[PDB]
């Protein structure tokens, strides 16, 4: 009997989840089939993602419905004409278990203030009304020795649009070093996005 | 049987802290230290023992005369929205005392808000810029947030209050240049459900002189 | 990190009921599918009321499983906060309406009596 | 004369159920007292939803009494008009939620699963 | 045994209901007690309205809670020291079974139109439970110009046409000789009970 | 057994009328007249026989090739809010035909609205006064009402449409005095639930001359 695969895992970055698994070395080269089953589709049954593939990975970005909806992945092995039992994975929510890229920060001087632009991560690119989005931005602004955390809510129409978010901080003429880094917090599970590359500016 | 109940319990609701304290219970004939049991309950719920699984700190049969619910980690303790009722009793083995039941509290409704932390003031041409930290970190800003007030006045002058403003940085524009101004920062916790506000405590006075040009 | 208290306790009940198994995906959805059809809050509160009443009945059946009492009662309070806006009267009136027995002969006679004035204000106020 | 179609049929059920006797006044009210406490439509629809589900449940038990079938289903249509705004989808979604069995082992597992995302949108936007 | 009263009826006009009953003539003068029971009161019990009264009526305007809430009335007779069984009445809804007075109509001419004022009946205007279901939802305003009548409808919910004191209707007119006669009636919210029709007020175009 | 089903049924929804008609069913070997049965149903309801008890008109075991629901008395017939489905069959004792089921209708949604009734026009100083009756009497004006349009034009002129207006009387002000104008009145039924409208039919053209000054 062909042995069953082991250590099935799912790793997602920017809502692009990939399935990984381990298999023992054998004289023949085995091929695998990866099957996905989403929660929230009528008459749900296992959908084929990768068919008779020889390597140990399978990109299932096309099988992602709602990033907040659970999905399961199982994989079986075929050697010659005999197949193995399925290796089922733990439930996977892209919003909960996945990770999101950092926001893009831009800084520029004005007469009496500094305008900090917080561009949404590259995930939310127009190119579906899901639960998974950003509710607050934790923007850390370090002026000289000390940093203070700011909070910008996406629901505030006056502070954020669909393309950018802005924050205005007053400044003075004396020597000061303002360094700004920002991260986003997801709505349901509070999963923190990667921290933005800290951009600085001097007066 | 029956033991004397703990004396004068107090609930400290300062910033994000949640500490229940009480006076110790002693006996004339005391053989072993008396332990205490703390329990919490929601509005229409069952009483739970305050144990590491329920609340993340061990507050049953503990020798101390206080219990700090918020000590372990951030966001630990009772959620600041919840309606929590606490009760307490002292017990010595099979012997136990009566339940001392505290009044109900909601954290946003009963908190004593402190002043803004780490206040830094830098002078400008006829102005002063103030940056400060929040009195405490709130998980959900939509349910509760802070409104800050700056009480500024020229030395020997009458009070002036600028505010309120949501940001942690403000510019005190339109000031007399090359003059000394003194300021105080005071926060105000606003809970939309309560439609009543908690007036925070004021910070220490600090005077600064604006620039010339 | 910082997440509403129900998330921690809801996934605790998820494990206790084996709601993480791939077999739950079968046979569509109960609440999630319907709730996406109604975006107007009036329509939502009509549906959410039936869903919230469902959970309260479900939790009532498992009030004896002391393993999950912590997770259950935390979610109940968070429902009291999110859905009833911490209004104790709103919560108490809701519980009365649910507990009415539709087989109690006195209840149906009073229900048939009050029917007219109930229908009178089913429509929204002008 | 000109009156909503339920009035004629509702008081016919009152006679059938003897809801016109003075003994019905005892033990306060079921629905009328509560409904006067909530004037905001969001609060009203929360309460009215449970009341509407109750009447549908009551009518379902008397689906065999052919004496009142005309009056019963006439009131049902007027409820379909007044409460569901003649939206058949709204009526059908409402009917689905009610028929869920709280003892069906498969149903509670799905309810526990969907609980997280239900709580996520319980509060208003 | 003293006999029980008969033919109990309730008649309401302007939400002032009176209880009536018939009783046989007897050598002694009998006294009666009238008891009211409303729907919608916690732990409801019978309230005494008229106590040991000798005549055949009892004004129970003070026992009117919500004019749309049902109420029941029963009456017993006492002769000497022996009392009779109660005579219970049918359920009574002031809004359904009662009758409401007519509205007061006022008419006045303008340069290009006629302004018709429809003052609400005196029941709803006063300085008897408020916030009730029972009020007027539409006004049927009949306007007869010469031989022909056309029915108008004014909804109470219309803030631009009605306030707490009046409802108005504007009708354009011409210079030719015309006879405008106007009468108006009100319709109750739930049971559609029509108020008495107003006294027909007319006006003429002499110019 | 089985009979041929009634041919080409029609539901007449004109103004407040509600009439179901169909073509008669005949047999070669016919000894006695064929009867018909009409039944109605709500959206999720049981079929009811159309009898004097159910709907106030007797449309069961009837010889006629039509059934008039609104003929009996005012306010009779199906409520104009209701979702009503009718079905029909012919029967001869034990023999009956298949059920001919009509499409569902809501009266406010499927009515063909007629022109305003009793139109009277009186001239004014550079104007025309129009008074007319509503196409039919609506029980609840808040649920559905009429919007009236007046198509007026000077003789040999281009059309102009005044409206819409809720009142049953309107003044065609700002007209050329001592000139002939021709007009048509057309109603529009608006149902707030549907937010779709029924365009009423226009009345006959009738020309009138305005006053002198
Ligand atoms: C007024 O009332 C009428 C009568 O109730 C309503 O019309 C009905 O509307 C329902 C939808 O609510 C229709 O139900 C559908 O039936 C389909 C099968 O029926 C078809 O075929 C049969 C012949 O055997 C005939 O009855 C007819 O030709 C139908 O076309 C089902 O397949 C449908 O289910 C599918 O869709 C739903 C929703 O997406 C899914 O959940 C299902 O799984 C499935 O995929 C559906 O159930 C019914 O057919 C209608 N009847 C008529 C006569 O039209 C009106 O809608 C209502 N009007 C208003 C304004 O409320
Ligand atoms: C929070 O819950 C507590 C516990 O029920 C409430 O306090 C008591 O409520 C009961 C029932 O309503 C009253 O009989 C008591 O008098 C209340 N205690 C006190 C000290 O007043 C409390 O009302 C709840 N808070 C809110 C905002 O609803
Ligand atoms: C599978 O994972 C376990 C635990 O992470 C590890 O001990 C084991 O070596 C892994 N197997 C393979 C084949 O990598
Ligand atoms: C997976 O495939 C999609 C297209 O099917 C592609 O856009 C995505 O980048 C792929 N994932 C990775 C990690 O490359
Ligand atoms: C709690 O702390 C006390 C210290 O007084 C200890 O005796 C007790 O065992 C602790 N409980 C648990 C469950 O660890
Ligand atoms: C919190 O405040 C409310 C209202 O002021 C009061 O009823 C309650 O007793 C307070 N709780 C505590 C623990 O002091
Ligand atoms: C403010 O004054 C108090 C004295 O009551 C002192 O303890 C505290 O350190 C002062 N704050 C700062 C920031 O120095
Ligand atoms: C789905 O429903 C069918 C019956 O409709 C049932 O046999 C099946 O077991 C259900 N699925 C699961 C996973 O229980
Ligand atoms: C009112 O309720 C009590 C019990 O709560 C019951 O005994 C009594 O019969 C009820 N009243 C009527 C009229 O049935
Ligand atoms: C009482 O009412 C009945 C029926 O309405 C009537 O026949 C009888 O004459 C009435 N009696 C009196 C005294 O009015
Ligand atoms: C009934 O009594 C009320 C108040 O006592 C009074 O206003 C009303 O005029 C009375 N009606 C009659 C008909 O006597
Ligand atoms: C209905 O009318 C028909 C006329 O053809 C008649 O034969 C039948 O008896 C009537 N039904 C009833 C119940 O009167
Ligand atoms: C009534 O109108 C609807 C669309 O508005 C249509 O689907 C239906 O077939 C119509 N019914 C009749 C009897 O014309
Ligand atoms: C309108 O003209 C038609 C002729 O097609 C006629 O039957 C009808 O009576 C006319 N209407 C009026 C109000 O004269």
């Amino acid at each position: 009997s062909v042995p069953t695969p082991t250590n099935v895992t799912i790793e997602s970055y920017n809502m692009n989840p990939i399935v990984y698994w381990e298999y023992q070395i054998m004289p023949q080269v085995p091929v695998f089939t990866v099957e996905v089953k989403n929660y929230g589709v009528k008459n749900s049954e296992w959908i084929d993602a990768c068919i008779n593939i020889s390597h140990h990975y399978c990109n299932i970005s096309d099988h992602v419905g709602d990033p907040s909806n659970s999905l399961w992945v199982r994989v079986k092995a075929r050697v010659g004409q005999k197949e193995s039992a399925y290796a089922k994975s733990e439930e996977f929510a892209v919003c909960r278990d996945g990770k999101i890229g950092p926001p893009k920060l831009d800084i520029r001087k004005e007469e009496k203030q500094i305008m900090i632009d917080i561009f949404h991560p590259s995930v939310f690119v127009n190119g579906p009304e899901t639960i998974c989005y950003i509710r607050v931005y934790n923007v850390y602004v370090r002026k000289n020795g000390s940093e203070i955390k700011y909070k910008i809510l996406t629901q505030n129409e006056d502070d954020c649009d669909e393309i950018r978010c802005q924050l205005a901080i007053p400044v003075s003429s004396l020597n000061s070093q303002y360094c700004v880094s920002a991260e986003g917090v997801l709505n349901v599970w509070g999963v923190t996005t990667e921290k933005s590359k800290e951009v600085c500016i001097t007066i | 049987s029956q033991l004397p109940a703990p004396q004068h319990p107090k609930i400290r609701l300062y910033n994000a802290e949640q500490v229940l304290s009480w006076e110790p219970v002693a006996l004339s004939n005391s053989t072993r230290p008396v332990v205490y049991q703390v329990q919490f309950k929601y509005t229409d719920s069952k009483w739970f023992t305050a144990d590491i699984m329920s609340i993340g700190v061990n507050c049953t049969q503990i020798t101390a005369t206080e219990c700090d619910f918020t000590a372990a980690s951030p966001s630990a303790g009772f959620p600041m929205d919840f309606n929590v009722t606490l009760r307490l009793r002292a017990e010595l083995g099979a012997l136990h005392s009566a339940w001392v039941t505290m009044p109900w509290f909601q954290h946003y409704r009963n908190v004593t808000v402190g002043p803004p932390e780490n206040i830094e003031v830098t002078p400008g041409e006829g102005s002063l810029i103030i940056r400060f930290s929040s009195p405490f970190d709130i998980a959900d800003t939509s349910t509760a947030f802070f409104c800050y007030y700056v009480h500024y006045w020229e030395k020997g002058g009458i009070q002036q209050v600028k505010g309120p403003f949501r940001s942690n940085s403000i510019s005190l524009d339109n000031l007399k240049p090359s003059r000394v101004y003194c300021l105080q920062v005071q926060a105000q916790l606003l809970w939309n459900k309560s439609n009543i506000f908690r007036v925070g405590h004021l910070s220490n006075i600090s005077c600064y002189e604006t620039m010339a040009d | 990190g910082s997440q509403d208290p129900y998330v921690k306790e809801a996934e605790n009940l998820k494990k206790y009921f084996n709601a993480g198994h791939s077999d739950v995906a079968d046979n569509g959805t109960l609440f999630l599918g319907i709730l996406k059809n109604w975006k107007e809050e009036s329509d939502r509160k009509i549906m959410q009321s039936q869903i919230v009443s469902f959970y309260f009945k479900l939790f009532k059946n498992f009030k004896d499983d002391q393993s999950i009492q912590k997770s259950v009662e935390t979610i109940k309070e968070d429902m009291n906060v999110k859905f009833f806006n911490s209004n104790k009267k709103k919560r108490d009136d809701f519980e009365k309406l649910t507990n009415y027995s539709v087989t109690d002969l006195n209840v149906q006679r009073k229900a048939i009596h009050e029917l007219i004035q109930v229908m009178a204000e089913l429509s929204p106020a002008a």
